């Protein structure tokens, strides 16, 4: 394990985890105001 | 984070680290077992988590009576033992030369010397030192049969501590005493032939030992012989108070009030095995105790009873007046015989104590040992058991010896001969050999050095320097006299050690060492919270 | 002549205590390797502070990864050197940092000295800066002026393998006229950038472009105050104080 | 989320290879030293008993060891299981894995579950052509005798005992020899006492039982006829049991000489059995000895299982069972039978000319406590291998001869594959090559040039050779008398490039608390 | 409950226990700059609460940058300072023998060897052993006035750590960086008028000095002499941002803006001082800044001006280009020169840098040390640092002496004679005399054995039985070749010593134990809780 550096506190994902994370966190802010568009849209 | 591992609570000291555990530890126990070896010495008090004292100056004592976490050590603690039971003395040389020897090791490595190659080197001059102590001799298995300065020199042994200062009286007491039970060791009877009674009473000095065992017993009823005259005995282990079958026997009365007859069948069952002995021929002894009724009995048939002889005892009282522990009586008397010596009870130091006065073959004996404390008496019992010991194996072993450094010289004079023979076969490895007998010298400068402080007769320099110089010469002899500061012949002043002693005082030393110094590593997986504490 | 007695080691803490950094070291240069060439990426870095960043510069990107091992460190300032010696490669020198300390390892490992090791591999150092001449003296090439069909490839190469890979024709002429004009029929020479890159947070890549002039941070006085651009202008350095005359 | 349940962590790729690779390494470095003569030995000390072991035996140094690392846990399986099957070596049968994985992890940069491939296919050449400089015979026990204690020396080198080689080599070679191939080594207890010095360890053809002589009776014995008895001498009651009640009163008039009676028929069975000495699996009344020493019959009572037999096995008579249905027929023909005199409590004696052989290889030690344990294992690390031969005749040359002749061989392989499967064998080969470069370490010749040195020779002779720990002339190890059993030397190889095949298949992992 | 007191919080290690306190931690800081004597040791990495990492071989370095709570311990880590101020190098040597020299007197305490009676031997060989130092001479005071041996030996010095390993340019610059800044330290001016710049680029060995200070300064404005030719220059240190008269003065206009007249009042008193500088003779420099307006005239009057000039660099600016640092310009220019040599400017490793080509009367100095890494390049500064003052303080000192054992062994040879009749004068001291030795002898061991491992030299027998063997006959000659591992004489290898240096290695070390055998007891009041954590 590691060493590398440097915990705690300092952490990083890598290859797969990360480009996940990144599109589950942009599906995320997204899927929010997935529904706001066109006239059939609301408001919240 | 790492982990690494290994497993966490555990550490590695590896290497030179593992080096320094390893020997920094050994002659830990130096120090603790340093003020032992000289007449001059001096004692310790061990206290414990039980709020108890101790103080005695023996080595296994301050050893295995010692809280210790560093293996090196606790394994040296180890070897302390294995010398307090094969033999009664050397423990205390034991160390200090395994440790000494040990602290020769680490300094190699200040030259590099590879370990392998220092075993290597110790190994020789090991075998080639005790070669050498092998090689003088002096045994008394022949006449002179009396071999009384063989005895003389298990005295010379038990020197220092507590007792040696007294006399010179225990070695005549030991002596005699192991003399009754000589042939009694060779035979593979241990040292229990031997009793101790503590009835404290004036001083180290007036105890002594009387001929014909002592026992604190009777004679437990008035209507009973004070004392036995000439009368003979019984060594006897059957049962008295259980009084049933060895069987799975239930009496079950289908009438009213049947046990009334067997409740006096059984009281009277055992008044027929009691009239076998009444039969013969006059006192009884037996282990298990003789309840209220059947004691009774012998009281009013004149027939001294005793009870509750424990089985050291009985095997004891086999040894003094010559009888057969034998239970049985219904064949009475084939090979059943107990003679006796008249049996006189008396107290002493207030308690009451019955010792027979005359009786015959002892080859067993009690010795009492009076003393001004409690804690004076545990350590004379040391004393005598540690020189007891000495004296017991000695006579199994007749090679003798000469004592005070003179052995131990002897030995390191033969080494480095080799040793400086030993560099050129074959270089390096001949400094361990070298080495090892700055080990069986330094003992000695320790025994008056940093031991025999007085009287003023230390110097750690000159005495040492005198051997040698005055020491090959005398080829085991010129030893020590830690008494007068003065390089004086120990044959002519009674300084003589036990072969089987001053061998093994090497023998373990040398063992020691060897397997510590293979050593690259040592682990540990704690147990306790921290427990730094 | 070597035998059987001598002579142990006196202590083997330096042993592992040298494998150890060898390792430390070697970890960073793993992780990173993978932001080497075209087909390299990128990484996220959270500041301790909170502001994020997304880069291919290997040589801010240990930096900005923090680090524990004080070795491992060294490695990041040898990685900061090669940008402020050559500006290039602050991530393959790293990789090679590595590669040797990795097999400088295999070499301890068969009882070669670490010592030998040292000026041993730096023998094959000023082997390697001079082999560098007899395959570009030569073969290849050596053009430094008066030809831009490669100054430009030289960025085209190197505008090539970052985020700007897509937008780097602007770039890399872009660079490479912005640099060979401050040098340009002066021959040679050691040069410092007087260059000045000022980015508004607005728009796309593309949308930067070079200025036939100068551009300043600072906003107009708007109006104040009253602005640009004075039709035809004549500017002023003006210095010091403005204000009611105060002594 | 789910899953199951963290706190659970997981490690995959990359670094799951690393800490794997890396993670045995680590391991092996403190492991190694313990090759050859100049070999060290570690120290344990365990929680619980709070008393420490001292030895160097691969098996026992890591099985001594909490670690948590399952990959490290895994190598301390290997030593725990090469020590089962083989008996020596173990110390090393992880060595060349941690440095086999430590190429392969190097190798790895590059598919892993085809470099397994290779392991197994060209350590199969090497396995194969170390077959081929194997030598055989003889099959002469004039001949035998001779390799055995070459094979138990050079086992119980480097290992605290090793002072008195012979004298061990000759401890075991011996205990082989009675019970012909191949039988377990089970009845061939190791006693152990702690009694001053070394080399006082002999071997006996008796048993070494710890109970002493009841009462006051001889301590020797003349044409020893003893007699196997199982019942206690005690009187018998039925294992269902019963109840016995005393209904009328002058029923114990007579029931009290029953009980005297119902056990002389003991002394009378005893007697017409001609047997002179006896001992029972259950213990004897008070009731019993009494009538024995008179006799002079002598008293052993309670003996252990395993002990019962080992006293029956050694005179072949037969595991009497109650007393007075014993044959006479049935005795022991004991040699002697003694009472050692230790200090304190002394054990009894068995002795046989045989004998029978139930051999006991007491061995002492006084020396050190710890040092018995210590060489009682390593004598057995001798008995494993001095049997290995006499199962499998195969001997091969150790020293580094047997890595040398496989990285040699290996060595052409993997020049020829000119395949990327073939870089493989070319580690296969060099992590072989690695054990005897590391024999050099510990010993002290450099490494790098002694190997390259040892390779030459193997081709100018091929394939006996070996470099020399301590004697001059990196002599030829048949020469030098420094050789260990062929199928040993396998189980070895294939043992630890399967390990390196399973652990080098994991990739990734999922650990919990 | 006793109290006993003392008082809580502190404690006494007495005695031998402070014996060993005192002992047994001194050599502790053995094993940590044990490293750094000899061309092949090694460095050490310090790390700290900072999280700053530092990788150096000095051992003011590694002692003063350590943590330590043992008296002895920081008290030799004193010694080591003591040195690097008085001398360049020696500090590792300083501590190896204070340590090793202690390790032998906790050693004589086996032989028993009243302390004092140890300080009284210490104390003759100390003295007896400098004396044939001082009868070693050699000194180049006389022509061949070149000496370049004596820079070939503060090289030689330098040898190991880092820096050595390269060359052999460093002696070349450093030796012509002391030649020029020579006559500066006898003058009791510092080392300080040599500066040395981190500019890293390429490799250590890059690494070069050039003639003619450089400075990173300017040339503040557009409108400026790039670079000033030929053109003289002017030292000074006056006021330009202030701007205000040395008076407690606080213009009050009484009118309706008369402000107006003040504000450009002052606004033009420093016209009338700008123009007596614009009166002479060009380009200007001076500590204090020049405010944007001053600077911005001479920028138009044909003036390169320098602003902020670090006090450092006006002195060092003084000694290259002869100058005078003086400010008041009502008197100009009695006294008042300053000559100068081309001033080209060019940036270095991406960085701005003036410095003049052209120069005249150089007594002073800048040397760039480019490099691989900061943390290098902090380990070459000290290195040239080291060596640097080496070489100072060598020209002030002229007195030479061979390296590599020589001088040591040269010490210890001459030292065992005067002590082997040191016993019979009078006997028991004179163990402590010839134990001194040991020391001297020890070093060297240290210096091939446990630091110079490779190339593959290292035997700690060997070596040293050489030198011995081999070397009483040398007298000062004979050292050692920790490179090829054998007994070469240095002085036709170039390995030449300080004697000031290799004196005091010996001085502090026997000035050291001296106090610290003194020793009875120690002790110490808390401070912090705990802090056992
Ligand atoms: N056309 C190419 N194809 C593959 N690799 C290339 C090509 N051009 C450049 N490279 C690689 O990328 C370069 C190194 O870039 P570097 O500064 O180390 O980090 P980065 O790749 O992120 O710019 C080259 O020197 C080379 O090895
Ligand atoms: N006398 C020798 N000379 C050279 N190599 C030897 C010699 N004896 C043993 N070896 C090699 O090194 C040994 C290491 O000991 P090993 O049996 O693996 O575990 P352990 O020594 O702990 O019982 C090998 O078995 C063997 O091939
Ligand atoms: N070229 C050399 N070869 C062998 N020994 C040398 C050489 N140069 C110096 N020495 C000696 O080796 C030792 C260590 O170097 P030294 O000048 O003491 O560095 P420092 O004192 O700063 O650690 C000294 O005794 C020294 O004079
Ligand atoms: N009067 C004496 N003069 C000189 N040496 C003596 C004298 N008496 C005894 N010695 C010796 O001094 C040594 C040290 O005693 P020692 O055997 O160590 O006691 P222990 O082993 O029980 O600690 C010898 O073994 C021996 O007893
Ligand atoms: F120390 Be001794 F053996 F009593
Ligand atoms: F590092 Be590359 F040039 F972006
Ligand atoms: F392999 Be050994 F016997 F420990
Ligand atoms: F310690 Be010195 F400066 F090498």
């Amino acid at each position: 394990s590691r060493s590398d550096t440097l915990f705690l506190g300092g952490e990083k994902i890598s290859g797969d985890d990360i480009r996940n994370q990144n599109v589950l966190a942009t599906m995320a802010v997204a899927n929010v105001v997935k529904s706001s568009l066109g006239p059939v849209g609301l408001d919240k | 984070m790492s982990l690494q591992l290994l497993n966490p609570k555990a550490e590695s000291l590896r290497r030179d680290a593992a080096l320094k555990v390893n020997v920094t530890s050994a002659e830990g126990l130096q120090s603790v077992l340093e003020t032992n070896l000289g007449p001059k010495g001096t004692l310790k008090m061990l206290v414990d988590g039980a709020g108890n004292i101790k103080l005695t100056k023996d080595g296994k004592v301050l050893l295995t009576e010692m809280q210790i976490q560093s293996p090196t050590a606790v394994l040296i603690a180890r070897a302390a033992a294995a010398q307090d039971e094969i033999t009664g003395d050397g423990t205390t040389t034991v160390v200090c030369l395994v440790g000494e020897l040990l602290r020769q090791a680490h300094r190699f490595i200040q030259e590099g010397v590879h370990p392998r190659i220092i075993t290597d080197g110790f190994e020789i001059a090991r075998k080639e030192s005790m070669k050498f102590l092998d090689e003088f001799k002096i045994s008394k298995t022949n006449l002179s049969n009396d071999r009384e300065f063989l005895l003389q020199v298990a005295r010379s042994s038990l020197l220092t501590k507590v007792d040696a200062d007294l006399t010179e009286v225990l070695t005549p007491i030991v002596t005699d005493a192991v003399l009754s039970v000589y042939d009694a060791q060779a035979d593979n009877l241990d040292l229990h032939m031997v009793e101790i009674m503590q009835m404290q009473h004036l001083s180290p000095k007036d105890t002594t030992f009387i001929k014909g065992l002592v026992l604190d017993h009777g004679g437990r009823h008035p209507d009973m012989p004070t004392r036995v005259k000439n009368a003979y005995v019984l060594i006897l282990n059957v049962s008295l108070e259980y009084e049933k079958t060895e069987v799975n026997s239930g009496f079950f009365y289908s009438s009213a009030d049947q046990r009334d007859k067997l409740a006096a069948s059984e009281r009277k069952f055992v008044d027929a095995k009691l009239k076998k002995i009444i039969d013969l021929k006059f006192v009884i002894i037996n282990q298990k105790g003789i309840d209220p009724m059947s004691l009774d009995v012998f009281a009013k048939h004149n027939i001294l009873a005793l009870r509750r002889a424990k089985r050291r005892n009985m095997e004891r009282l086999q040894l003094v007046t010559g009888g057969e522990a034998q239970n049985s009586v219904e064949d009475l008397s084939p090979q059943i015989l107990g003679f006796s010596g008249l049996v006189y009870q008396e107290t002493i130091g207030e308690e009451k104590f019955t010792y027979v006065t005359e009786n015959t073959d002892p080859k067993s004996c009690t010795i009492l040992i009076k003393g001004s404390t409690h804690y004076a008496l545990a350590q004379t019992k040391d004393a005598v058991r540690d020189g007891l010991r000495a004296v017991a194996n000695v006579l199994k072993d007749k090679n003798i010896i000469p004592g005070a450094g003179a052995f131990y010289i002897a030995l390191s004079r033969y080494l480095r001969s080799a040793n400086m023979n030993k560099l050129g076969a074959k270089g390096k490895t001949k400094t361990g050999i070298e080495a090892f007998a700055e080990a069986l010298l330094v003992i000695p400068k320790t025994l008056v050095k940093n031991s025999g402080f007085d009287p003023l007769d230390v110097l750690a320099m000159v005495e040492d320097e005198l051997d040698d110089a005055q020491d090959s010469d005398e080829t085991r002899y010129v030893g020590v006299d830690l008494n007068i500061g003065d390089s004086c012949d120990p044959t002519i002043e009674g300084i003589w050690d036990s072969y089987r002693v001053l061998r093994n005082a090497i023998t373990g030393a040398t063992g020691i060492a060897s397997n510590l110094l293979l050593c690259d590593e040592l682990l540990r997986a704690g147990r306790s919270t921290l427990k730094e504490t | 002549i070597i035998v059987k007695d001598q002579g142990n080691k006196k202590r083997q803490h330096g042993l592992e205590a040298k494998k150890s950094h060898i390792l430390a070291a070697r970890s960073v240069a793993s992780i990173i390797k993978t932001s080497l060439g075209p087909r390299g990426l990128d990484k996220i870095l959270i500041s301790p502070d909170g502001e994020i960043t997304i880069t291919n510069d290997g040589a801010t990107i240990l930096s900005q990864m923090e680090l524990d091992n004080e070795i491992a460190k060294l490695l990041v300032q040898l990685s900061k050197s090669q940008d402020d010696e050559i500006g290039d490669g602050t991530t393959g020198v790293v990789v090679l940092a590595s590669a040797l300390l990795d097999q400088a390892l295999e070499l301890i490992q068969k009882g070669i000295h670490p010592i030998k090791i040292a000026n041993g591999f730096d023998e094959a150092a000023k082997l390697a800066i001079s082999k560098l001449e007899e395959t570009c003296d030569d073969i290849s090439a050596s053009n430094d002026e008066l030809f831009r069909d490669f100054l430009l490839r030289a960025a085209k190469t190197s505008l090539g393998s970052k985020i700007v890979s897509k937008d780097h024709d602007r770039f890399a002429e872009m660079a490479v006229e912005a640099v060979i004009n401050v040098m340009d029929k002066d021959r040679k020479d050691v040069d410092f950038d007087l260059i000045k890159m000022q980015g508004r947070v607005g728009g796309s890549i593309s949308d930067s472009k070079l200025i036939n002039g100068v551009i300043l941070d600072k906003d107009f006085s708007h109006p104040q105050m009253p602005k640009e651009g004075s039709d035809g202008v004549k500017l002023a350095i003006l210095t010091c104080p403005f204000e009611p005359p105060k002594p | 989320v789910q899953i199951f349940g963290d706190q659970v962590t997981e490690e995959r790729a990359e670094n799951a290879r690393l800490s794997a690779f890396v993670g045995a390494i680590a391991v092996g470095d403190l492991v190694k030293s313990t090759l050859g003569p100049k070999g060290m030995d570690k120290l344990l000390q365990s929680a619980s008993s709070n008393t420490c072991m001292v030895t160097n035996d691969g098996a026992t140094i890591l099985k001594s060891i909490p670690l948590d690392n399952p990959a490290a846990k895994v190598l301390v399986n290997i030593s725990k299981v090469q020590d089962d099957e083989v008996g020596d070596g173990t110390t090393s049968v992880t060595v060349l894995s941690a440095e086999l994985l430590r190429e392969a992890e190097k190798l790895i940069d590059i598919h892993p579950q085809t470099i397994i491939e290779g392991y197994r296919l060209a350590s199969a050449a090497a396995l194969d052509a170390l077959t081929k400089a194997a030598v055989d015979n003889s099959h002469d026990k004039t001949m035998f005798r001779e390799d055995l204690i070459h094979i138990a020396k050079t086992t119980l080198s480097s290992k605290i005992l090793s002072q008195d080689k012979d004298h061990f080599a000759e401890l075991a070679t011996n205990a082989i020899l009675r019970l012909k191939g191949s039988t377990n080594l089970e009845h061939i207890q190791i006693i152990k006492i702690l009694g001053g010095k070394l080399s006082d360890s002999f071997l006996d053809e008796g048993f070494i039982l710890a109970k002493k002589f009841g009462n006051n009776q001889p301590k020797r014995i003349e044409n020893a006829k003893i007699l196997i008895a199982n019942t206690t001498l005690d009187t018998d009651k039925v294992k269902i049991f019963g109840t016995k009640f005393k209904v009328d009163s002058t029923a114990k008039l007579a029931q009290l000489e029953k009980a005297e009676r119902e056990k002389m028929k003991n002394k009378i069975a005893k007697i017409s059995k001609f047997g002179i000495n006896t001992f029972i699996n259950r213990q004897l009344i008070y009731d019993y000895p009494e009538q024995l020493f008179t006799d002079l019959g002598i008293n052993s009572i309670e003996h252990a299982d395993f002990e019962g037999v080992e006293r029956l096995a050694l005179v072949t008579g037969g595991e009497v069972v109650s007393t007075f249905d014993e044959p006479s027929k049935c005795k022991l023909g004991e040699c002697d039978v003694i009472e050692e005199i230790m200090l304190g409590e002394q054990p009894f004696l068995k002795f046989s000319g045989c004998k029978a052989g139930e051999a006991c290889t007491i061995v002492l030690r006084g020396a050190t406590d710890q040092t018995l344990d210590e060489a009682e294992r390593s004598l057995h690390d001798a008995l494993s291998v001095l049997s290995q031969t006499t199962k499998e005749t195969r001997t091969v040359l150790g020293g580094g001869c047997a890595e040398m002749v496989m990285s040699k061989a290996v060595d052409t392989e993997a020049q020829n594959i000119d395949g990327k499967k073939s870089l493989a064998v070319e580690a296969f080969a060099r992590a072989l090559r690695q054990l005897p470069t590391i024999l050099a370490d510990n010993a002290g010749f450099d490494s790098s040039e002694l190997v390259s040195k040892l390779r030459s020779s193997i081709y100018n002779g091929i394939s006996t050779s070996g470099l020399d720990l301590n004697n001059g002339t990196i002599a030829d190890m048949r020469q030098l008398g420094i050789v260990e059993s062929y199928k040993l030397k396998r189980a070895v190889v294939s043992s630890a490039s399967e390990a390196a095949e399973v652990l080098l298949r994991v990739d990734n992992i999922i650990r919990a608390r």
